């Protein structure tokens, strides 16, 4: 079902099953990226969480200080400096591609011709709450992922 | 963008202008040739700078000459 | 018109022509419990400008740094430890 | 043939018989005359 | 005042089946040069944005990136099929700028009604050093 | 030392021919081909020398035949087309006969 | 102190500095007016 | 100017991010910023100057705080040949327990950096005993860069703005410059070296608060004007003085007795203080010479239209020429970068032999560093003077106001010039590379007896017509009967003559055909970077392939294929690979160089002078052998002080590969990549939601082009960096 976007063959890209199907899209479509329709803050704050998790991950059991004692909270404060860093590169971003009060750039249309609402979340306050969102999602994802090193060490693989 | 310039060797063979792929090119009317035309460069908007118009410019040096300048999204043939 | 046998430039819907698509954009309401939007609006609403959100975050992490850099032990990085060993005498005496 | 004297005096087919002629030259030279560093003749 | 513009109305496109070398988001917010072709019959040709296309037998229409795209297309329209072709150039807002002969004839014939510009009446060597025109927007050729 | 190349001795380059041993002064080779002969039972010199011969023979026979296959009688198009009696005679014949007689030689 | 000021200093400049000069001239790249 | 660069609205008008390098290359071109004159053109260039000035004091001052606070000055004061300099501590975050037990060097309670640049050995022949001194020389020249920025910002302003006519006045500027800055400079450095350093080295410690008490010599001023001055050279510390103390001290200030200090290995601080004056009476001299407000002095113009030879060999001669420098900023830079590269060179030349610092002969990766250092910035400098002469025929040069002048008469044979040079760089080339081939093979024949070993009988002319009796010429000064040696033989020519002749020190090294075959290799170089500038600089303005090529500028790619191809025909690209050039020559200098003083400390002198005659002594004596404490500096088992040396060799490796990307790929394969990167983020879910703001593009031809320069040349530096430093440290000889 490889045939082009929205039938369009001259736009740079194909419906795919990767791209277009009912479960990939589906699960593009349900996910805090592409919830245009809800505000960005829950949308930040849902995006932050899992990356907070996700960094998380990749410091304390990776990292100089893994095999010490100091390896889940000092790896979690790495996370949390990353999650701190990455919502001030994504707050520059707000800062630089949309000024203050401009419409949103996002698309009006979707595949089904319907003229829905633009995306708020690429306007500058929408921006502004979905990097609020995104930072405070993350350091709370940092320290729930530290608690749960904390309390549940166990069922968690070491090696 | 591009500042395209013709000067007044041309012999008017139409080579600039048949081998420029972004119409940057027309050949005019003049009085200083055998062939009683002349290029003429309107469309430097739409000049990418290729050269391909100077690469066939059968004169001493050239009469065609593309100066390169202030580069815009057309003018680096960018499709995004 | 964009639906027609092959056609792909209405001249009037720009957006259908040029590509203009919320690919996966839904347009669905929020599926959030309302009191727990409402708790993270309350408590996120401080991190609404974005000036004072990258003002906070830059010097209060450079104030982080810091202090991890200057409260931290040499137990935690060799580089406070220090040399904790003799130092070896270089070539040719030591010059 | 002229033809093949013609090929025989093109640049490469020339080159490399002038060069084969030369370096037979100086390869019996330096077996006749081998190790040689300075002119010793009217020295 | 001799040629009016021609206003391409809603034609069909070829026949394709889609590439990824087609229109991206710089037609979502700048031009993207439309070309429109009248073929004899439905035959088949290669596109600018790599692939095969089926053109379809009578006018046609092709949004495809940019001037260079539709000009080469057009231009092995011309040479290979021997078919007259005119593409045009869609901003976002809505208008449509006609730009390839701009007169109707191609441009190599030297029809009269077109103004010469870009036009310096010197041999190419005639042109003052840059110390002449130092500190001044001119900076080599245009006196 | 496997050695099949010695240096004429002019310049200082007799050098090159050196201890690879078997009473031998040349250069040690790389190539593998006394490993082959090894494996092709050679067990002499004459047989290399044969087959050098043999070797120029068929070099002397292809040379003629790209002659012959030009100048004098070049296949049209319709011939090298036929791809299927190509595959068939490279798979069976030159591939399949090759190893097939390489296998009488190795037995 | 003095042995722990390049404690102060290097996190602050290496990072930090890298952080607001990054930051304020991608800004200053992103402008308009 | 819209966007970011506000001194080129064709880049603010640029939608691609093309304008983001072109604002920080261009940022600095002020006479090609949109909307700008003479006078804004001058005044910025002299901000300018007054920032790089503020930034040079920065630098001193933090080189001078970090050895007073972070370093062991005061114990290198005490026992300097046994104590190691120390440049500033490390505080590396990353560095694991064995680098922080390795770098703990000069006895310091924590890791440092030994201070390969000498800085202690020139602060501590001029006084400065205290990290008190240093401290206080650090805060007066943060007081001098803060003076020179708040100058450079006054002289912004409107109220002090000088104009064109000002910064033109080449006569009044050039008399204050030679007089003050020159000669008064110089003098004011004696009033120093008399004061202070030499006090300091005789003993007693001479200082602000004492220094008007203090009589520099027991009889003050009166030997001065009254004529008497050999009276300031009569105790010229006679052979056993120590640095530092009063043994074996004197009282003179003021000497020609040459040579070297014994002790230091290093010229006496008389010599210096003589010699400043000298120079100092000199230029106070010269610096009377142009014509300004007072009714006397000479006018360069007419110095310059009076220098017309009658013949018209020169044709017009220098008329026209002072109006075509002093208007061409670009001609005054071409000039003072060549003076500058030339005296750099002179530096180097003259510190690795005529070390005027206490024991920086005797240690041995500091003198190795500096001509290192200076030889590479005096062939950069050189490829800019020649750069910016190109620059000036391009942009600044009036062909109709120097007509058939010297400039003028000079651009119609530069294809004879072009061609000369040619021959040199070809005649060099072939025949030098001929003789190392010929040698690497007679060593692969086993027989070094067929080598071309030319001894360098010119060079050792020379040698011995200054005093070296190692071959035996006597002549000049070899020759006690000759009157050159008459004439000095009761000033300087005993420490000159057991100077030179002493075969510790490295002033007029024991030469041979390695060193004849190495000067041709670097006579070729010379030749051949001098042949791709000079060519650059004489078609900079245009050639039969592009005759136009003052109207596209310095810097532009290229013409295109027309014409058969015009890859890399502007003279920036001229400039390119004389930079190439430049990179290679100055490395055959500096391994020249290297080799034969790490052979000369090391004792095995014969190393050198058997192995520099064929290349694969270079290759195994030299780049082989002496890299072996480097590579090892980080073994799978434990590492040691020469780590950071190998990492930074690998690192400028790295680079100066990946400076062959920039080079050998060019711009189109790399767009049609950015093509597709482009269609995969526009169409990749959940980074659709971010578009970039500057349309990414592959690095324009001349950018990447730079870009690969400079990759390159700072793996170049690098890496030779590492392998010096540590070779000359893993030993020290
Ligand atoms: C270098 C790769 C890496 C490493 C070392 C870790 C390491 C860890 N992860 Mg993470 N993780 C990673 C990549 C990584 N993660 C990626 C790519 C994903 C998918 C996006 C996740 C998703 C993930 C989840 C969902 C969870 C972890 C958790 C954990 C911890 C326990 C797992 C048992 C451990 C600290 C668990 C945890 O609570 O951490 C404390 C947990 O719940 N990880
Ligand atoms: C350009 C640099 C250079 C130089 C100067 C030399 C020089 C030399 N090499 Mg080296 N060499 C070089 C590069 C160089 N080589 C390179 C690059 C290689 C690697 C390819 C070698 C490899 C090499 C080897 C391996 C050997 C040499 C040898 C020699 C020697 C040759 C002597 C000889 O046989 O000539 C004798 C003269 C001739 C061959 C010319 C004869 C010309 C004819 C007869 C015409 C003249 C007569 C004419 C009629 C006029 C008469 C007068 C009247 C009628 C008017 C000489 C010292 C050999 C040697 O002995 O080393 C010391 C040797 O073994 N070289
Ligand atoms: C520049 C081209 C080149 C050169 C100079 C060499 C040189 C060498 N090869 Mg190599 N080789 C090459 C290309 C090349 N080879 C390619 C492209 C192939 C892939 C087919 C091979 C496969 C190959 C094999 C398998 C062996 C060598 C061996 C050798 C060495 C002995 C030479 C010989 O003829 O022994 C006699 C040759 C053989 C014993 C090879 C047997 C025949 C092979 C297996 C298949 C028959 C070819 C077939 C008709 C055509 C391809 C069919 C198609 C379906 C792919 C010598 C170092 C031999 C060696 O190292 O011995 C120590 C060895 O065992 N080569
Ligand atoms: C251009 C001159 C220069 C240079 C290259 C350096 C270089 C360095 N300094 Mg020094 N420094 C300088 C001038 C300089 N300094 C001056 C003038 C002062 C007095 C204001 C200082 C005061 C200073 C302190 C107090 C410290 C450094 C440190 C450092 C290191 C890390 C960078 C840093 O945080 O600096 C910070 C420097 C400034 C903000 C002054 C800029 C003017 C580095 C080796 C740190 C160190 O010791 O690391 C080993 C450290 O803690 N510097
Ligand atoms: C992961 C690799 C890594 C990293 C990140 C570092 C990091 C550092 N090392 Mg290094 N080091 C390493 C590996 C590494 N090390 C290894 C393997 C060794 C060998 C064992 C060493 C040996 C070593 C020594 C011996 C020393 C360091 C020092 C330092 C510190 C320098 C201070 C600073 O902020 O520099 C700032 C950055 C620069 C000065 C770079 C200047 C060039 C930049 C790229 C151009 C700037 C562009 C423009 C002009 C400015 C615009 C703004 C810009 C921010 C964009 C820093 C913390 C020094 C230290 O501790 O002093 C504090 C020191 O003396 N290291
Ligand atoms: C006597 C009066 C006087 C003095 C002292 C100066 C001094 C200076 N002027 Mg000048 N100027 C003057 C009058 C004077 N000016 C007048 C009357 C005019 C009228 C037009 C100008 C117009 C003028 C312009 C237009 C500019 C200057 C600039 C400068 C500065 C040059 C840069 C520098 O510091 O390098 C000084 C270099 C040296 C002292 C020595 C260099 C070469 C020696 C021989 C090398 C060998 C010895 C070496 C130093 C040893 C080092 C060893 C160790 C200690 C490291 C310098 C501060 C420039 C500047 O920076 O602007 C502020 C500039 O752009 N001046
Ligand atoms: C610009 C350089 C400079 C400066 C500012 C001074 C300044 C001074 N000198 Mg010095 N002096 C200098 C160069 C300088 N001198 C040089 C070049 C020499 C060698 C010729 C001397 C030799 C000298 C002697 C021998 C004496 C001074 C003395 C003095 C002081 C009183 C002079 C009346 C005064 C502090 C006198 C003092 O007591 O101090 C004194 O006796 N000077
Ligand atoms: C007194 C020293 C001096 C001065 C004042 C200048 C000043 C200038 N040079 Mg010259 N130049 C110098 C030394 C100097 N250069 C040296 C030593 C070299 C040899 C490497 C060159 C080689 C050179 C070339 C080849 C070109 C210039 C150009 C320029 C102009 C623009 C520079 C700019 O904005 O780039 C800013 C540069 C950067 C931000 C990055 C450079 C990359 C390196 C790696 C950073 C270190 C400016 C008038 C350009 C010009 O006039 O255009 C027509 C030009 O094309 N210069
Ligand atoms: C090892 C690398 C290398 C070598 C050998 C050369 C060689 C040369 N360069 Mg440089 N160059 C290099 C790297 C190198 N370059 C790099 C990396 C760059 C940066 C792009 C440049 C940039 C550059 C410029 C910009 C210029 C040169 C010039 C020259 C020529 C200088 C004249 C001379 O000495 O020639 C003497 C001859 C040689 C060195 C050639 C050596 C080879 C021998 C003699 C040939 C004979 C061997 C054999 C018998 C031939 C048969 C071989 C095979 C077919 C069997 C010469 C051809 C200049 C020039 O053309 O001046 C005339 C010039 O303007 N080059
Ligand atoms: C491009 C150009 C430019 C630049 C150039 C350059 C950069 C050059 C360089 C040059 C150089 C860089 C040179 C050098 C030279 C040197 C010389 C010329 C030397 C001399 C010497 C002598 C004469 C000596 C003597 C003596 C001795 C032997 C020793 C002892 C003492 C006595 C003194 C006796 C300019 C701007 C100008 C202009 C335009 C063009
Ligand atoms: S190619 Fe040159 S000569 Fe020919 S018509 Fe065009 S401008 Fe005239």
């Amino acid at each position: 079902v490889v045939q082009p976007i929205n039938g369009d063959p001259f736009i740079g890209s194909l419906e795919t099953p990767v791209t277009s199907s009912p479960l990939i899209a589906w699960y593009l479509s349900n996910l805090p990226g592409y919830r245009t329709a809800v505000n960005p803050l829950l949308r930040g704050v849902e995006v932050g969480l899992a990356h907070g998790f996700f960094l998380v991950g990749p410091f304390v059991k990776a990292g100089p200080l893994r095999n010490t004692a100091y390896a889940g909270s000092a790896g979690s404060l790495a996370a949390a400096g990353l999650v701190v860093i990455l919502s001030m590169c994504l707050t520059i971003y707000g800062i630089s591609s949309f000024k203050e009060g401009e419409p949103s750039i996002a698309p009006s249309l979707t595949l089904t011709g319907r003229k829905k609402q633009p995306d708020q979340l690429q306007t500058a306050d929408g921006w502004a709450k979905f990097t609020g969102g995104f930072f405070f999602g993350g350091i709370s994802g940092v320290t729930w992922a530290y608690f749960l090193l904390y309390v549940l060490d166990l069922p968690y693989f070491v090696k | 963008s591009h500042s395209v310039k013709i000067y007044d060797t041309c012999i008017g063979c139409t080579q600039c202008v048949r081998a420029c792929p972004t119409d940057v090119l027309e050949m005019i009317p003049w009085d200083g040739c055998k062939a009683k035309q002349i290029a003429s460069a309107p469309r430097t908007e739409d000049c990418v700078g290729c050269k391909r118009c100077e690469s066939a410019c059968p004169t001493d040096f050239l009469s065609v000459r593309v100066y390169l300048w202030h580069e815009t999204t057309r003018s680096m043939g960018l499709a995004y | 018109k964009y639906g027609d046998k092959s056609v792909y430039f209405d001249l009037e819907d720009l957006g259908n022509t040029t590509g203009q698509w919320d690919v996966y954009g839904s347009d669905a309401p929020s599926p959030y419990n309302p009191l727990q939007s409402k708790f993270f609006e309350t408590f996120a609403a401080p991190f609404t400008k974005r000036g004072l959100l990258l003002k906070f975050l830059i010097l209060g992490g450079g104030s982080l740094l810091t202090y991890v850099s200057a409260n931290s032990t040499g137990d935690v990085l060799p580089i406070k430890r220090g040399p904790q060993e003799p130092p070896k005498l270089g070539p040719r005496g030591k010059l | 043939m002229r033809d093949l004297k013609t090929y025989l005096s093109v640049a490469p087919v020339l080159s490399t018989l002038w060069f084969g002629s030369l370096a037979g030259l100086l390869i019996e030279i330096n077996r006749l005359f081998p190790d040689a560093l300075t002119f010793p003749f009217f020295s | 005042g001799f040629t009016p513009p021609q206003l391409d109305p809603n034609t069909p496109s070829p026949i394709f089946a889609g590439s990824t070398g087609g229109l991206l988001r710089k037609a979502q917010v700048e031009e993207f040069y439309v070309i429109t072709w009248n073929s004899p019959k439905e035959q088949i040709f290669e596109m600018p944005t790599g692939g095969a296309a089926i053109m379809r037998e009578g006018p046609n229409l092709l949004k495809l990136a940019r001037k260079e795209q539709c000009l080469a297309l057009g231009t092995r329209l011309r040479s290979k099929y021997k078919i007259t072709y005119q593409f045009y150039r869609v901003f976002p807002n809505g208008e449509v700028q006609y730009l390839h002969p701009k007169d109707g004839v191609y441009p190599e014939k030297a029809n009269p009604g077109r103004e010469g510009v870009g036009l310096n009446m010197r041999s190419i060597g005639k042109n003052v050093s840059p110390i002449e025109v130092k500190f001044t927007g001119k900076q080599s050729y245009d006196l | 030392g496997p050695s099949a190349q010695v240096v004429w001795p002019i310049v200082g380059q007799e050098i090159l021919n050196g201890d690879v041993g078997g009473g031998f002064r040349g250069i040690q080779i790389t190539s593998g081909f006394f490993q082959i002969w090894r494996a092709s039972g050679i067990t002499s010199e004459l047989q290399l020398y044969c087959t050098a011969i043999g070797a120029l023979v068929f070099a002397a026979l292809m040379l003629f035949a790209g002659w012959f296959h030009y100048h004098k009688a070049a296949p049209k198009l319709a011939w090298f087309q036929d791809v299927e009696s190509m595959l068939n005679h490279h798979l069976a014949g030159l591939l399949g006969l090759g190893s097939l007689s390489w296998a009488g030689h190795q037995v | 102190t003095f042995n722990n000021l390049p404690s102060i200093f290097v996190p602050l400049v290496g990072l930090v500095f890298p952080a607001i000069a990054m930051a304020s001239l991608f800004l200053h790249i992103q402008k308009n007016k | 100017a819209l966007r970011f660069p506000r001194f080129s609205q064709g880049l603010a008008q640029d939608p691609t991010t093309r304008r983001i390098w072109f604002g920080i290359a261009t940022a600095h071109d002020f006479e090609s910023h949109d909307d700008i004159t003479e006078e804004r053109l001058y005044q910025n260039i002299f901000a300018s100057h007054f920032g790089q000035l503020a930034i040079i004091f920065l630098w001193t001052s933090g080189n001078l705080f970090h050895v007073a606070w972070q370093g062991n000055f005061e114990t290198w004061v005490q026992d300097p040949l046994h104590v190691r300099p120390i440049a500033h501590a490390i505080w590396d975050p990353h560095f694991g327990q064995p680098a922080v037990e390795a770098f703990t060097r000069g006895g310091a309670l924590g890791p440092v950096n030994i201070a390969y640049s000498g800085v202690y050995q020139w602060w501590y022949t001029i006084g400065l005993r205290t990290n008190e001194d240093l401290y206080t020389g650090a805060l007066f020249l943060l007081f001098l860069s803060a003076l020179s920025l708040i100058g450079g910002w006054l002289h912004l302003q409107p109220k002090w703005k000088p104009r064109v006519s000002w910064f033109k006045n080449a006569e009044s500027r050039l008399n204050h410059h030679l007089s003050g800055l020159f000669g008064v400079s110089s003098l004011a450095w004696t009033g120093h070296l008399v004061h202070v350093a030499i006090p300091a080295s005789r003993g007693e410690y001479v200082r602000w608060n004492n220094f008007l008490n203090v009589l520099p010599h027991p009889q003050g001023l009166g030997p001065l004007f009254t004529g008497q001055w050999n009276l300031y050279a009569q105790n010229p510390d006679s052979s056993s003085h120590l640095f530092g103390t009063s043994q074996g001290s004197g009282t003179a200030i003021l000497t020609l007795l040459g040579g070297f200090h014994p002790q230091t290995q290093s010229l006496w601080l008389t010599d210096m203080a003589h010699h400043h004056l000298a120079i100092a009476i000199l230029f106070l001299i010269a610096g009377h010479m142009y014509r300004t407000n007072f009714g006397i002095g000479h006018s360069i113009k007419d110095l310059l239209e009076a220098h017309i030879p009658p013949g018209g060999r020169l044709g017009r001669g220098h008329k026209g020429l002072y109006d075509t420098i002093n208007n061409s900023i670009h001609f005054q830079l071409g000039l003072a970068l060549a003076s500058l590269g030339v005296i750099t060179s002179l530096v180097a030349q003259h510190m690795y032999s005529l070390p005027a610092y206490a024991f920086i002969a005797q240690d041995f990766t500091t003198q190795a560093a500096l001509y290192t250092h200076h030889q590479y910035i005096a062939g950069f400098i050189m490829t800019g003077a020649f750069a910016h002469g190109a620059i000036f025929f391009i942009r600044d040069y009036n062909p109709e106001q120097n007509e058939d002048n010297v400039l003028a008469r000079m651009l119609d044979h530069k294809e004879a010039i072009i061609s000369h040079l040619s021959w040199a760089s070809l005649f060099l080339g072939f025949h030098t590379l001929g003789l190392y081939v010929h040698n690497d093979v007679m060593l692969a024949f086993g027989t070094p007896e067929k080598q071309i070993l030319i001894e360098p009988i010119f060079a050792q002319w020379i040698q011995s017509a200054h005093g070296k009796t190692s071959y035996g010429f006597d002549v000049l000064l070899s020759s006690t009967s000759g009157p050159a040696f008459n004439a000095g033989r009761s000033i300087w020519l005993p420490g000159w003559l057991n100077a030179i002749n002493e075969n510790s020190n490295s002033l007029f090294l024991t030469i041979g055909p390695g060193d004849f075959l190495v000067h041709h290799a670097i006579a070729l170089g010379l030749h051949t970077t001098t042949l791709i500038l000079v060519k650059g600089a004489l078609d900079a303005r245009g050639s039969k392939l592009m005759p136009d090529k003052k109207d596209f500028g310095y810097s532009f790619p290229c013409d295109g294929p027309g014409r058969g191809g015009t890859c890399d025909i502007s003279a920036w690209d001229a400039f390119y690979l004389a930079v190439f050039w430049m990179l290679n020559t100055i490395g055959w200098v500096t391994f020249y160089w290297h080799w034969k003083h790490i052979t000369l400390w090391q004792g095995n002198v014969s190393q050198f002078n058997e192995s520099s005659t064929y290349l694969m002594g270079w290759l195994r004596d030299y780049l082989w052998l002496n890299s072996s404490q480097l590579i090892n500096g980080y073994n799978p088992f434990g590492m040691n002080s020469l780590s950071v040396w190998a990492w930074m060799f690998l690192f400028g490796h790295l680079v100066w590969a990946t400076g062959f990307m920039f080079l050998i790929s060019w711009r189109g394969y790399w767009q049609e990549l950015i093509e597709t990167l482009a269609w995969a983020h526009e169409r990749t879910p959940l980074a659709n939601l971010i578009r970039w703001k500057d349309k990414p593009v592959a690095l324009s031809i001349v950018q990447a082009r730079l870009v690969g320069l400079a990759h390159f040349s700072v793996g170049y530096i690098f890496t030779y960096a590492a392998f010096l430093i540590a070779s000359t440290s893993g030993k020290f000889g």
